[PDB]
């Protein structure tokens, strides 16, 4: 089966590249939504608002 | 990010007294190379069959 | 079988190019909106034309793309101040029209919110609305009434 | 599962704990500074003053908050309880 997939390894490379791009795309999607502040702030101990 | 605590009070404010002018760089592609591909030159060569 | 495989490869390339063209259309629409708002005027959308208060943007040509040199407004130095929402004078409540009440140690001033510039509290920078009981954190002071001296 | 035939899944770079930490930090920033922390250094402001600032952007004035602050606070707490109860009931 691998001997005959030597002829379609280029399609396999295209699919693998597309899947890797999709994975890094979803990894990058979270950074633009939640990682807007680079400083981690906190609330006061006494909650008088 | 940096772990910092902001002081909060019901009668305390922070207002700035100085400012700095900053320049932010953004890269946004609008187009790419245009390619035209036809089956006659790609799939076939110089054969009628 | 050569024709079928070549057709399959061409169709895969066409679908990939179409997806890339759709992404390019999305990016170009975003760039066109940015050029229409941040470049062709001042955009009030916060954190859209760069980090900080947007002033203007300078677009420049790029190979197969565009870049924007946004000019922002970020503060650098800040201070600490004791503030009050309202001030009591004579059984009346004075609120700042375009400012905030702040005290350093014993005197109360009205300043603009985004920059520090103390001014004397008068009846031209404050408006009277109601009595003293309704407001929670009210503070006693005197308003200048700039007219009295002039009328003498 | 679906991983028995070479279809392995990739864990995300940021787990749910880091998303929760980011959301908590953003919530603390917007309740302790308003919008200055999202556009530069983080200042400090009382929440009634932030509410007055937000009121002065929709065509209303600031004294109508300082004169019925208790009503507005009770309404907001009731709204938070109502949305939590509605979410509990997909
Ligand atoms: C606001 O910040 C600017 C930028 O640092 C200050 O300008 C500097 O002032 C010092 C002393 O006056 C000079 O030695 C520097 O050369 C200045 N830098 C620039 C880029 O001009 C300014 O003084 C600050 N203002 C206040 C009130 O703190
Ligand atoms: C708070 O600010 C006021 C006004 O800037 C200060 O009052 C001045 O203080 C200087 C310093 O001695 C005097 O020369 C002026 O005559 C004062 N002006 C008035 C109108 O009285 C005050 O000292 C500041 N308080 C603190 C604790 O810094
Ligand atoms: C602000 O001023 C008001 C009135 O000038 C003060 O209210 C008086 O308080 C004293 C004792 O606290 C009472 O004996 C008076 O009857 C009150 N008068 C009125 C009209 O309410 C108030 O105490 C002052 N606040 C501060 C912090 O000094
Ligand atoms: C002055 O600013 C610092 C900054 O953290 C703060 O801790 C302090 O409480 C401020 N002073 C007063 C009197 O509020
Ligand atoms: C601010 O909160 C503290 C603690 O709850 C309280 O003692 C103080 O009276 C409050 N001040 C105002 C002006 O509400």
């Amino acid at each position: 089966c691998s001997n005959l997939l030597l002829q379609y390894g280029s399609f396999c490379t295209q699919l693998n590249r597309a899947l890797t791009g999709i994975a890094v795309e979803q990894d990058k999607n979270t950074q633009e939504v939640f990682a807007q502040v680079k400083q981690i702030y906190k609330t006061p101990p006494i909650k008088d608002f | 990010g940096a772990e910092n605590s902001v002081a909060y009070s019901n009668n305390s404010i922070a207002i700035p007294t100085n400012f700095t002018i900053s320049v932010t760089t953004e890269i946004l592609p609008v187009s790419m190379t245009k390619t035209s591909v036809d089956c006659t030159m790609y799939i076939c060569g110089d054969s009628t069959e | 079988r050569l024709i079928t495989g070549r057709l399959q490869s061409l169709q895969t390339y066409v679908t990939q190019q179409l997806i890339r063209a759709a992404e390019i259309r999305a990016s170009a629409n975003l760039a066109a909106t940015k050029m229409s708002e941040c470049v062709l005027g001042q955009s009030k959308r916060v954190d859209f034309c760069g980090k900080g208060y947007h002033l203007m943007s300078f677009p420049q040509s790029a190979p197969h793309g565009v870049v924007f040199l946004h000019v922002t407004y970020v503060p650098a130095q800040e201070k600490n101040f004791t503030t009050a929402p309202a001030i009591c004078h004579d059984g009346k409540a004075h609120f700042p029209r375009e400012g905030v009440f702040v005290s350093n140690g014993t005197h109360w001033f009205v300043t603009q919110r985004n920059f520090y510039e103390p001014q004397i509290i008068t009846t031209d920078n404050t408006f009277v609305s109601g009595n003293c009981d309704v407001v929670i954190g009210i503070v006693n002071n005197t308003v200048y009434d700039p007219l009295q001296p002039e009328l003498d | 599962a679906q991983k028995f035939n070479g279809l392995t899944v990739l864990p995300p770079l940021l787990t749910d704990e880091m998303i929760a930490q980011y959301t908590s930090a953003l919530l603390a920033g917007t309740i302790t500074s308003g919008w200055t922390f999202g556009a530069g250094p983080a200042l400090q402001i009382p929440f009634p003053m932030q509410m007055a600032y937000r009121f002065n952007g929709i065509g209303v004035t600031q004294n109508v908050l300082y004169e019925n602050q208790k009503l507005i606070a009770n309404q907001f707490n009731s709204a938070i309880g109502k949305i939590q109860d509605s979410l509990s009931s997909a």
